[PDB]
């Protein structure tokens, strides 16, 4: 079970359960990602955050 | 308060009153380059106050018919002030920006503009009208300069991509009933460290008037359109003679 | 040594980068709670600013009143890789045994997954992407039917002798890697690494790969991106002689271990070229359907 | 020497088959990867982003295709007028193909969720007024006027400081999940209806215009969620792209 | 050699033997010779209820 | 009787592939591993020895090919003249073919770090003199003058008991890799060039010769590293060996 | 690499046979499943009404 | 003129950086650069003619007959290794034929 | 997983892992080697070392 550290996702964050049967890690299969997600990022980038309850401009 | 916003920055400053908060790009501050990012190994130089400052390229009209205009970064600054010899006489390139851009109007003025950011922008060309021919954009409309440049077909940008869903990319509103101006901050965005400043182009911006422009007879017909924009954490990097393109 | 304040003081040389989000595991849809009325002054949720440039945070339980709902609902259809994984055509090769296009019984196909709209269109919803690839290679005669002949796929690095006939020498292939396979048998199957000098495949580069007067025939290098050139794949009929079947090659992709970077919007107009965004000017059509009045169905 | 028997299922080729392949290059190792900003691990990030929806979807020629992005308002005569109407199904032919929620939900069979809708009024700083919007629920049909539209679920709308409202269409389903309708005996699984009415009138002072116009934005929920992976229903080639 | 497609609901059905939906990006499909075993395949519930 | 499915890829032969195979001889063993000097683990090992560089790659003919080795540098007008140039890329077409770094690049399509050039000086003891050598960092054209090629990398060269400089072409690069560049579009990836200018001039005394003759050695650094094994693109073949 | 030996009885098809076969759908997760009245789970059941 | 490759590096001839290196030297090892398969030998075996005419031949077993594996496998003088021989069988049309 | 010692590369400082099913152990796979190098064997093979500092010649 000793192979190559050379698939496209090695230095991520997220870690995965993959299947291999050679010395090249690129070869695996798919398998299972982890759920997380940032949707704040792309709905709500702005600087200062407001509550839902206020006006958003006083 | 939120309305009311003060930018300093270098030997600049920019004061509103109609501000509607600051919009950060993809929730990331500009910053340097690391060590385990870097891969050239010469000292790249950080010439700090003298290129990080705000610098005001040009004025637009605003009429009823207007379809909207982009600018190319940092195309539009290659060739001001001291960020432009720096740019013109080093091999690499790396920063980020911070975005203004003015638009006032009165009580009895109504319409609004979209200000949005899409990286890569690349220009499509219409192909010769059928479809049969290849062609691609002259340098004025790849590379316009710091006088931007008009969009022909602002429902697909010039692109064949629609303008509905151009608000994905960082943006905000310049509604004439609510704020007169915008701010967007963008870090550095690419797949490399370094990147040359005259032939790669990081981003443009593009401001379309989705609502048109009216007023009754007898106000004020000419309503300008101010770009300010200021580079943040500037690096330059393989130094050599001067380049004009 | 730093003795001046404004150097001692500096904020140069900050190399970490500021976040203002962070993940947070989601696995199923998120729950309703109970709500109630509400009159009261001051507190209002339901009238938002859509100048800022965010997305309204109004939800259920601050207009309605709600029940409580346990949703369990899996997000997990949804991944990069549930929604690339998944083979499609990217690529054909002809070999006729009279023709113009490949008259020989050798032909070379430059590697590029922009040849065909359903893999186009999924691809281009992102800018930069880094991935894996699995390749398959379905060969059949013009009628569909298999035959007993012997093929040779080779795959040629940039900066490699491309074949210029079906003798060429560079089929010794002492260096490149190669692939002997018979049409009676199965399709063809090998997993590629992801070969980039960069750190990701850009799809839009808004630039030119070198200096120079811009003119009309230093034309053509924009968006012509270097980095996604990934060389040549060649094949042929092996045998000194002449082939007695015409051959039709497909070729599949299937990416895994994604990550992508920077959504843009999708492409509304039918495409015309590879590696070129242009659009037909005269014949520019909606993004949807229309109707007839918008008071009516 | 280890006795097998082969199963059914042997030498096929299924597209979406989860397998180990032979590697072309050995002890290859990549680029590293540098931090690049603006990551993307789920569709339901994007799909909770609001996007411009084209309920006047009408014009259809190149100088008119612009006003397709928003409508107008003006001043009425004071009778609880109609201004617009639109359905609710982000998959479906019609208003919502301009969204990004609309364009990847074409990738999915099956959806469930609440929608929301957020309209942004773009008149003069001078100009006052109210309206009325509906959201009617699944097996009724167009509501003839303002008293039978308020039947349904409404928000009351006020222009002022804010430009902005939020219209939220709750999930109201019998089952967990829609499939996707269309023309024909299939529509049984229908979302429902959104109206907007004049609730008092349009008014503006002398001296500033008389039409305005509100531009409609487009998005999903938090419990929004979507299945069963399919191709879209468009193909944008007509011949050879090359 | 024949091809096998699973079409979901909602997705443009093939009008001809030369249709762009047999591209397949997102359907599965099944690739298989007459000369092979039958083909075999596994499928969920699929119900909205 | 262990009941087994057939995947796509089964009877192929892949060149690469790593695999185990049926021994022919059984039981054999090999005749015993005596000490061998010299002995090599890896190319980057022979990557760093110095060979020389065919700057001056004019001529053609056998009589003259040897000439091809070095290149000469005698009295001029004392006003800063330009004695040869060439470019950095060790696997592309040019000086650097004559290289064992350059041979074994022509292996790899990738490569990245820092090369080193060593130049020696063969005339007479009684000759000083000094020289001005440049590296310009890839987008500049090449420098008009020596008021020009001062503003990239450059060292001054004194001739003196030390025959010998070395000149640091440093890795200055937008990518972690460079690709093989060619003719034609893809020179997107060029390095540079490097240029010798004279510094002062080439005095010599009564009696000794006017003209006098530069060797260049070439090598790579600590930090080379070449990727993507391919193979090479001269075939030193023409018929049938035999 | 692994040598293997082919038995009687490869590449045939036998209907009540019990056996795993690939998924078309990878990560599809069904509709949770409410609560139905009158369940089944054996024909001895319906064999006592 | 001792016959040493110069020393000096970056560090003492222009003013550089840090620049934390991870990049892997394990592609250009001796079995990476060697265990790759190319063509070593053909043998034909015509119905008529004069170079196998009997259904026959025999090949002496050496690799300096093509040039891609010969310039590779010459870079050095003495060798040790191991093997792996794969013999594809063809008519000259291509066709694979129940021989 | 008794197989006979007949490799090539038996009698080396390096090891190797490799995958076998038969009882000559030269027909495993290739496996992975050791990143070891000794480049001053051939850049500079002098007798006696001088640093980088000084001049080579005084
Ligand atoms: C013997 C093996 C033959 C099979 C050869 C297949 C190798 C495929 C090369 C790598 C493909 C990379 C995927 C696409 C990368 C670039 O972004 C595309 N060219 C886009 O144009
Ligand atoms: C039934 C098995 C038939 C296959 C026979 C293949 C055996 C090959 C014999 C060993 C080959 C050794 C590799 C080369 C050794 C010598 O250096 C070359 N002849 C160089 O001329």
């Amino acid at each position: 079970s000793h192979e190559n550290s050379n698939s496209a996702t090695e230095g991520s964050t997220i870690n995965y359960t993959t299947i291999n049967y050679y010395k090249d890690s690129y070869a695996a299969t798919a398998g299972k990602q982890s759920l997380k997600q940032d949707p704040d990022k792309f709905a709500n980038p702005v600087k200062d955050i407001f509550t839902e309850m206020a006006a958003p401009l006083k | 308060s939120d309305r009311v916003a003060q930018l300093t920055i270098g030997n600049s400053t920019i004061t509103t009153q109609e501000a509607a908060n600051i919009i950060v790009g993809y929730g990331e501050w500009p910053s340097y380059c690391s060590d385990s990012d870097a891969t050239a190994v010469d000292k790249p130089t950080r010439p700090d106050v003298s290129v990080n400052r705000f610098y005001t390229l040009d004025t637009k009209l605003w009429e009823k018919s207007s379809k909207g205009w982009y600018w190319k970064f940092p195309d539009v600054l290659t060739e001001t002030g001291v960020f432009g010899q720096n740019a013109q006489f080093h091999y690499l390139y790396r920063s980020g920006f911070c975005i203004h851009v003015q638009c006032n109007a009165s009580k009895f003025h109504q319409g609004a503009l979209l200000v949005a950011v899409l990286p890569e922008y690349v220009i499509g060309s219409v192909a010769g009208g059928t479809g049969t021919e290849d062609t691609h954009p002259p340098y004025k409309q790849t590379q316009p300069g710091a006088d931007g440049f008009e969009l022909q077909h602002p429902y697909v940008l010039d692109a064949g991509i629609p303008i509905s869903q151009l608000t994905v990319c960082p943006h905000q509103w310049i509604n004439l009933r609510t704020n007169n101006c915008a701010t967007i901050i963008v870090p550095y965005i690419n797949a490399l460290p370094f990147d040359s400043a005259l032939n790669h182009c990081n981003f443009g911006l593009l401001v379309v008037p989705i609502s048109p422009l009216d007023y009754d007879q007898g106000a004020t017909p000419v309503i300008p359109i101010t770009i300010t924009l200021a580079p943040m954490c500037s690096e330059f990097a393989g130094l050599r003679q001067a380049v004009t393109q | 040594g730093d003795r001046v304040a404004d150097v001692i003081e500096s904020s140069i040389g900050d190399s970490v980068s500021r976040a203002l989000t962070r993940a947070l595991p989601a696995p199923t849809g998120q729950d309703t709670q109970v709500s109630s009325h509400r009159l009261d002054t001051g507190k209002v949720p339901a009238l938002q600013a859509a100048e800022i440039g965010a997305s309204s945070n109004a939800s259920d339980e601050s207009m309605i009143e709600t029940r409580c709902v346990l949703n369990s609902h899996s997000t997990a259809e949804t991944t990069l890789d549930s929604f690339f994984s998944r083979a499609g055509l990217v690529g054909e090769i002809d070999l006729p045994l009279e023709g113009t296009t490949n008259p020989n019984g050798y032909a070379n196909w430059d590697i590029d997954i922009t040849g065909y709209a359903q893999m186009r269109r999924k691809v281009e919803l992102f800018t930069y992407m880094r991935f894996d690839a699995e390749f398959t290679f379905v060969a059949c005669t013009p009628t569909g039917q298999v035959v007993p002949q012997l093929l040779q796929y080779m795959f040629v690095p940039p900066g490699a002798p491309e074949p210029d006939s079906r003798e060429s020498l560079a089929w010794q292939t002492a260096t490149n890697p190669s692939v002997f396979v018979k049409l009676s048998d199965p399709p063809a199957q090998v997993s590629v690494p992801f070969m980039s000098p960069a750190s990701a495949y850009q799809w839009f580069y808004d630039g030119y790969p070198t200096f120079g007067e811009h003119k009309q025939e230093k034309d053509l290098e924009y968006g012509a991106c270097p980095n996604n050139m990934m060389g040549t794949f060649s094949v042929r009929t092996v045998g000194t002689s002449k082939s007695k079947y015409p051959l039709v090659i497909r070729i599949y992709m299937r990416m895994k271990h994604v990550r992508a970077w920077i959504p843009r919007p999708m492409r509304n107009q039918n495409y015309l070229f590879k590696a070129n965004p242009n659009y037909a000017g005269n014949f520019i059509k909606p993004t949807g359907a229309s109707r007839t009045a918008i008071t009516t169905l | 020497g280890f006795p097998t028997e082969l199963k059914p299922g042997t030498n096929q080729f299924l597209t979406t088959d989860d397998g180990v392949s032979a590697p072309i290059l050995p002890n290859f190792h990549p680029t590293p990867c540098i931090h690049i900003p603006g990551e993307v691990r789920n569709l339901l990030e994007l799909c909770q982003v609001e996007t411009i929806l084209e309920v006047n979807n009408v014009p259809t020629n190149a100088t008119s295709l612009m006003e397709r992005l928003r409508f107008p308002v003006s001043a009425q005569a004071g009778k609880g007028e109609l201004c617009a109407v639109f359905r609710a199904d982000p998959g479906r032919s019609g208003p919502w193909q301009s969204t990004l929620l609309g364009q990847l939900c074409g990738y999915y069979t099956q959806w469930s969720g609440s929608l929301e809708v957020t309209f942004m009024f773009t008149g003069s700083f001078m100009a006052t007024g109210k309206m009325l919007i509906a959201y009617t629920p699944p097996g009724g049909p167009l509501p003839k006027d303002r008293a039978t539209a308020m039947l349904g679920t409404h928000v009351i709308w006020d222009f002022g400081l804010q430009s902005s409202v939020t219209l939220v269409i709750p999930w109201i389903s019998n089952t967990h999940y829609r499939a996707h309708a269309r023309d024909g005996v299939f529509d049984y699984y229908t979302t429902g209806l959104v109206s907007i009415w004049y609730q008092t009138n349009y008014v503006v002072p002398i001296g500033a215009p008389n039409t305005a116009y509100i531009i409609a934005l487009a998005a999903a929920q938090k419990n929004f969620t979507m299945k069963l992976c399919k191709d879209a229903s468009d193909i944008l080639q007509t011949g050879t792209i090359q």
